[PDB]
């Protein structure tokens, strides 16, 4: 009973705007 | 017009415009690059 998660799981980290700048 | 903000605590100068950038509803603040603090929204009235 084991399956791999291939790049779920990730989320807006912080709540303070960025946009088109990689953090 | 140039003019000292206190937003909660959050203060600065600067000239505060009718924003056009989309925050999303969890976010309270705009970083720009460099970490400069372009957009802010109030606390009050939750303006952006």
């Amino acid at each position: 009973a084991y399956t791999n998660s291939f790049t779920r799981g990730v989320y807006y980290p912080d709540k303070v705007f960025r946009s088109s700048v990689l953090h | 017009k140039c003019v000292n903000f206190n937003f909660n605590g959050l203060k600065g100068t600067g000239v505060l415009t009718e924003s056009n950038k989309k925050f999303l509803p969890f976010q309270q603040f705009g970083r720009d690059i460099a970490d400069t603090t372009d957009a802010v929204r109030d606390p009050q009235t939750l303006e952006i």
